[PDB]
RNA sequence: CGACUCUUAGCGGUGGAUCACUCGGCUCGUGCGUCGAUGAAGAACGCAGCUAGCUGCGAGAAUUAAUGUGAAUUGCAGGACACAUUGAUCAUCGACACUUCGAACGCACUUGCGGCCCCGGGUUCCUCCCGGGGCUACGCCUGUCUGAGCGUCGCUU
RNA sequence: CGCGACCUCAGAUCAGACGUGGCGACCCGCUGAAUUUAAGCAUAUUAGUCAGCGGAGGAAAAGAAACUAACCAGGAUUCCCUCAGUAACGGCGAGUGAACAGGGAAGAGCCCAGCGCCGAAUCCCCGCCCCGCGGGGCGCGGGACAUGUGGCGUACGGAAG
RNA sequence: AAGGCUAAAUACCGGCACGAGACCGAUAGUCAACAAGUACCGUAAGGGAAAGUUGAAAAGAACUUUGAAGAGAGAGUUCA
RNA sequence: GUGGAGCCGCCGCAGGUGCAGAUCUUGGUGGUAGUAGCAAAUAUUCAAACGAGAACUUUGAAGGCCGAAGUGGAGAAGGG
């Protein structure tokens, strides 16, 4: 239950802060869980999705053990595009159908200098949660 | 006194408001005299004034004024009260001893028509409907 | 406009009374505000006591009330003079002084 | 060929203006390329040089106003755009010194009769 | 050319002379009703227009 | 002759646009504006129409400078720059 | 907005209703006929010790 | 008029530049709902009034 | 027989009611309570690669610098992916910049007309010769400089 | 006739400052109707409210008694609950209508002119410096203000020697 | 008495930020859920609207055919 | 049967609580009705070309009108 009297609990103001979101908040809210192999090696739960993560889809019409990299992350439409899941048009041109990153599981991160520093900070802040149990 | 500035003495109301020519302007003349002295010099702050002659037509008052930004005024902490920005234009609000005589305030049984704050601050409190929450 | 046996009434609603209405919806919101004006004053001061200085024994005026004892404003000079303490040192002891009171 | 402002600060005044006039020359001949048939590539270049031309003008003005504020530092009567803005009413408050002035009648009232701390049980 | 609307003909006549390194005979301005000032810069007969236009692109 | 033929002579204008509010109310003969009273120093506004305040009060334009004043308020009007 | 939103109840009726609200939470019929499935529970004024 | 001052004709140039249809590439944008310029002024029907 | 008219029902049309949704109100409440000559509020104009509006901006014009963030923006193109350079974007915003009218301020408001001072070149310039820069409103305070008076008076002739 | 002082006044694009306009919910100073009610209407009521005009501020105004009281007396202002729809006003018709005790919220007090006293013991401005950051000074030497009275101790609860 | 300052408790339907509700649900609620003080009207002061909804995702109906085209008849997308 | 995401019973509570009328408000649609009417200032006709298509476009010829206070040739105001 919410106790902080400075953060909302109404329906209409939480939606309005969702669809009018700034694009740096919008990478935070488009996060996806790591795979069960990979969340044990990094002891971190979920990550904001970027451009060349290997990834597979866990619910929807296109799902099931189809590791294949993302290629384009629309923040404005809250949608990643993955290189394999597509759709033929009536014209015959093939287009990417778009799926939301909550319905999607990272199977290989793309590490750079920053994705070390994001994982290490998200992992270090969990041992203090373990140290509280005294 | 003031003549009621109305065309040809026609006030167009009930007969208790035909008062063209016996009207008396409830603020004093010295308060008028300080008011058009501190109006010309809006950079000056006005303290009070006194009487220096009257003829039959004119009445003459010496109005004393204070420059808030001179360093003989902005130092000397017994003078620093007037250079504090609530005292901007004291006579257009009626705050000096010439002008505060016209508000009718003071302690007493003779002056509790203004027994909260000012004259209309009494009237607003006497004429508000103070309905509570559990009533 | 009147009727059978009832009261003859003078409601004073012949004046524009909906503009000057005061509704007390903030009155719990201010009772929890001036509690905080006391608590964050009491710890603000010292071990000096809350609710200010010490007040005198004062008997009320006006025959209806002259049989009782009330807390007054200040002790005053005559009573401060006999007790031995100075008239301007008394208000940093914690003793309020009312110089216009007579004994 | 990118222009970064953290690179430009190590340059001299004679070198910025020669490099400012340069970017005004490419920007003029791309406006010729817009009014003719033009080229797809050329039109795009038009925005990345006019924001590049504001990086040069910013470093000129920031290495002038803060070159000139170190001239008047420690002087009476320094100019109006070098005085702090803060709001109109802030400039007419007294100051952190003259609001501390206490009259000598009220200084000896303080040192003779200070406020004591006390407590009331015993 | 099309010239910024605060520019008179003495300002134009030095501005084509210093950018394009050419002599200007006379200038005739015009406010064309899209709102921008059009200038008809005539050259001195020493110069030519059909090749000065070539070195500025068109 | 009272109506549509007397609408034929409507040919010369009374009001042109004001230099201060852009209104087509700067009267040409009287040389004052209808909405703002241009050559007068104070703005022409009246309590007997709360809409005509609402058309032109503060907050209805760009607020080129009060956006910045209302923004610098919530940090106490800083002057010196950031640390790196 | 000056509708009388709020109501007074004099406090011996507040305490009258709060003795009648506690005394019916000891009768098993009234507390089960309000729907609380209290079949398997032991003794109806349930008291666990103060260690809880 | 053919006798117009500079503040008249830079007012008329502003009214003339803004009387133009929407470009066709905005109807394809994400989340618009403008589909024709509704503020269109025609020189016979609606007049500026100076 | 057919047509016409009428009453019911199906099906199609006209119309946008009902229902379900809601980035909008409205009410109450809490916290702060900040404009302007250092040019406010407002107005006008302009600014995007393709852009009329709303929005955002001011010739540094759909944004500059900085800090935070750390790979997008997206209707289509285009371009730098460089990030153990400086790093896309977005938020913050403390540095810089901020055309014209407006208290509006050289004078007028007709982009009309000046006046001094200095600068770069032309008569190497006074006596009205191009561009640029600075200055020039009213009230009023303290001080300065200049000086009016058969005002009061001194020392004189 | 000249020169010097001082008083009254001028001028300046003088050196350095200031005022203007906006917003106006609340607040302060004035100005101010009528519809309406009285089953008509003039005094009255609406109402010292609407409109008009001027000044502010984060609050404003008020405020340390030329008070309330009439007894065993209270002790600046402001706000609340009462007093009270009461004393009183009024074609005594319609209507209008405060306060003091009392209970609370909050609580805080002070300063000058004058009367005398101290050789004006005082302030502003400029100049170079002690020595400084983010600039303000007590220290130094000049120009003014000022005796037609700056500064100190003092305020009615008394004060001074 | 005819001179002066002074905090707190108090007022706030304007402002900047916030939280909520036995409220209203596109003829309602602000005039205004949207390019609303907007189009438009009046010489001017002033007046001042209409207007929410594809789908989960544009996957917005390629191609054939009749017709000069609108408009069809097939085919196709979609759970529809 | 359509429709495609919420809703209802009982015990108490609370209202912006139920329409046929108000020359009611806003929106929609009929009969009248393929009806009144598309009649001020004398007037058109032949061929051709372009075209999917011509009483109306262009051109050629014929017939006519304005008839120099014009149905001609230029402007102010206004329009933009
Ligand atoms: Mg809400
Ligand atoms: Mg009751
Ligand atoms: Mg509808
Ligand atoms: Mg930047
Ligand atoms: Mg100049
Ligand atoms: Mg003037
Ligand atoms: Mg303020
Ligand atoms: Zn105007």
């Amino acid at each position: 239950m919410k106790f902080n009297p400075f953060v909302t609990s109404d329906r209409s103001k939480n939606r309005k802060r969702h669809f009018n979101a700034p694009s740096h908040i919008r990478r935070k809210i488009m996060s996806s869980p790591l795979s069960k192999e990979l969340r044990q090696k990094y002891n971190v739960r979920s990550m904001p999705i970027r451009k060349d993560d290997e990834v597979q889809v866990v619910r929807g019409h296109y799902k099931g053990q189809q590791i294949g990299k993302v290629v384009q992350v629309y923040r404005k439409k809250y949608v990643i595009y993955i290189e394999r899941v597509q759709r033929e048009k009536a014209n015959g041109t093939t287009v990417h159908v778009g799926i939301h990153p909550s319905k999607v599981v990272i199977t290989r991160l793309k590490l750079d200098k920053d994705r070390k520093k994001i994982l290490e900070r998200k992992a270090k802040s969990r041992q203090v949660g373990k140290e509280k149990g005294k | 006194g003031r003549k009621r500035p109305v065309p040809k003495g026609a006030t167009y109301g009930k007969p208790v408001h035909h008062g063209v020519n016996q009207l008396k302007f409830a603020r004093s003349l010295q308060s008028v005299a300080e008011e058009r002295a501190g109006r010309h010099c809006g950079a000056l702050r006005v303290l009070n004034s006194y009487w220096v002659g009257e003829d039959s037509t004119y009445k003459f008052f010496e109005v004393i004024l204070i420059d808030p930004f001179h360093k003989a005024i902005r130092r000397n902490p017994d003078t620093q009260w007037i250079t504090k920005p609530v005292h901007k234009h004291r006579e257009m609000r009626g705050l000096t001893s010439a002008g505060r005589k016209s508000r009718g305030l003071g302690k007493g049984h003779k002056f509790h028509h203004t027994i909260g704050g000012s004259r209309r601050a009494a009237w607003r409190r006497r004429n508000t409907l103070q309905l509570h929450r559990y009533r | 406009a009147p009727s059978r046996n009832g009261m003859v009434l003078k409601p004073h609603f012949h004046k524009d009374w909906q503009r000057r209405v005061a509704t007390w919806f903030n009155q719990p919101a201010r009772k929890i505000r001036r509690r905080k004006a006391r608590q964050a004053k009491a710890r603000r001061i010292a071990p000096r006591p809350a609710s200010g200085p010490i007040r005198p024994i004062v008997r009320c005026p006006t025959v209806r009330y002259h049989t009782k004892v009330r807390a007054g404003r200040g002790f005053s000079l005559e009573e401060l003079r006999v007790a031995g303490i100075h008239k301007k040192v008394a208000r940093t002891i914690g003793i309020s002084v009312d110089p216009r009171r007579r004994n | 060929a990118k222009i970064k402002a953290r690179d430009l600060r190590g340059k001299k005044k004679e070198e910025l203006l020669k490099q400012l006039d340069d970017l005004k020359v490419e920007l003029s001949q791309l406006r010729v390329a817009k009014v003719t048939g033009g080229a797809a590539s050329k039109l795009s270049k038009i925005r990345v040089v006019r924001k590049s031309i504001a990086r040069v003008l910013t470093v000129i003005n920031q290495t002038q106003k803060e070159n000139l504020r170190k001239f008047y530092k420690g002087k009476k009567y320094k100019p109006l755009d070098l005085r702090p803005k803060k709001t109109r009413a802030m400039r007419r408050r007294l100051n952190k010194h003259e609001e501390n002035l206490k009259t000598k009648k009220q200084q000896r009232k303080e040192r003779l009769y200070p406020l004591r701390k006390y407590a009331v049980k015993a | 050319f099309i010239v910024d609307v605060k520019a008179n003909k003495h300002q134009i006549k030095q501005a084509v002379k210093k950018l394009y390194d050419i002599d200007v005979a006379k200038v005739n301005t015009l406010i064309r009703p899209d709102g921008e000032k059009k200038a008809y810069v005539r050259l001195a007969p020493d110069y030519d227009a059909l090749d000065v236009a070539n070195k500025i692109g068109i | 002759t009272k109506g549509t033929s007397s609408f034929g002579k409507r040919r010369n204008k009374t009001h042109t646009l004001c230099r201060r509010c852009g209104s087509k109310a700067y009267h040409l003969q009287k040389s004052t504006c209808g909405k703002c009273g241009y050559p007068a120093k104070r703005k022409r506004k009246y309590n007997w129409s709360a809409k005509a305040k609402r058309r032109n009060t503060t907050g209805t334009g760009r607020m080129r400078h009060l956006k910045i004043v209302y923004r610098r308020f919530r940090h106490g009007f800083r002057e010196g720059t950031t640390p790196k | 907005t000056w509708r009388r939103w709020h109501r007074r109840v004099n406090t011996t009726q507040k305490r009258y209703a709060i003795c009648s609200a506690l005394a019916a939470s000891a009768l098993p019929a009234l507390v089960m006929s309000k729907g609380h499935r209290i079949e398997e529970v032991p003794e109806l004024p349930l008291v666990v010790e103060d260690k809880v | 008029s053919s006798h117009k001052t500079f503040r008249i004709k830079r007012f008329l140039a502003k009214k003339q530049k803004q009387n133009r249809p929407i470009p066709q590439w905005i109807r394809m944008k994400t989340g618009n709902k403008i589909r024709y310029n509704s503020k269109r002024r025609h020189w016979r029907r609606t007049k500026l009034g100076l």
